[PDB]
């Protein structure tokens, strides 16, 4: 399974399927045969592997990196530590990649579940997924190849001297 | 550029200071590759004077491989006795003259100015 609140989704509104005309569909008669040869062995042969998964059950556990002084507490020209900064400012990067791909995934979900009216109630997900890419764009963009934590904060540090300049230029 | 300290006792391969070393082991990589070159100038010998090349004088081999590890050896010693030199001789400039040789303070990077260059 998985948790509903990353990727929630609406509840289903299925309305009565109630004929009008005297002529009968396929469709009914077709699921039932569906229902009969298809479903049935396959939820036998499921409930074969997953009760031979309840004889040997093990646990694997999710792995977590504890918070480590980043790149600001570093001494210049003093490895041992901005190597743990680095460190950390790259699994972070990956973290943040990923969660403008959970984001994308929502948007993407959004737009092919709401129809042929999606422009006007998937406003909140196009809302969450301007602010994560303006933030993904000021945290991450442009950096280069070669990125490092060294050149996140200069860069950082460039967009707060702007940001400065403009509170001043216009106080 | 050592010379001075090889200047008050000349011609000494292995002075005084030079016992109080750690002498390097029999089990150096160094000193396998030098065997190793003994070993192949013997195949050498027994190449170019129209011998076989894996059997023919193996007395010959061992010289040269006894031979070649010996001086090896020696030539070690040598080496790291004057690295050792060269570093303790680093040293005690270094405590002697302080005034020359200031301290460092290192900066952290929450206050150190770098210009960052756009890619793209």
């Amino acid at each position: 399974s998985w948790d509903k609140d990353v990727y929630p989704e609406p509840p289903r509104r299925t309305p009565a399927p109630s004929p009008q005309t005297s002529l009968p569909n396929p469709i009914t008669y077709l699921t039932k045969a569906f229902d009969l040869l298809v479903d049935r062995p396959v939820t036998l042969v499921r409930e074969f592997i997953e009760r031979q998964h309840a004889k040997n059950k093990y646990y694997y556990y999710h792995r977590e990196f504890r918070r480590v002084p980043d790149i600001t507490e570093c001494h210049e020209k003093d490895v041992l530590c901005m190597f743990e900064a680095e460190m950390q400012w790259k699994r972070d990067y990956k973290v943040d990649q990923e969660i403008v791909n959970i984001i994308q995934e929502r948007l993407k979900a959004c737009q092919q579940r709401e129809g042929e009216s999606h422009r006007q109630n998937c406003a909140k997900e196009l809302q969450q997924f301007t602010q994560v890419v303006k933030a993904y764009q000021d945290r991450y963009h442009d950096l280069g190849a070669h990125y490092s934590a060294r050149k996140c904060l200069a860069k950082q540090k460039q967009r707060m001297l702007a940001e400065r300049k403009a509170t001043k230029e216009a106080a | 550029m050592m010379t001075g300290r090889q200047a008050r006792a000349p011609l000494q391969f292995l002075p005084d200071e030079a016992r109080s070393l750690p002498p390097p082991k029999l089990t150096d990589p160094r000193l396998a590759y030098i065997g190793f070159l003994g070993y192949c100038s013997g195949l050498i010998d027994n190449a170019i004077r129209r011998r076989p090349v894996l059997s023919a004088g193996l007395h010959r081999q061992f010289l040269y491989i006894t031979s070649f590890v010996f001086v090896g050896y020696y030539l070690l010693k040598r080496q790291d006795y004057m690295y050792a030199v060269r570093d303790h001789d680093m040293f005690s400039y270094i405590k002697s003259h302080p005034e020359d040789f200031p301290e460092k303070d290192k900066k952290t990077y929450r206050e150190v100015f770098e210009e960052f260059h756009p890619v793209r």
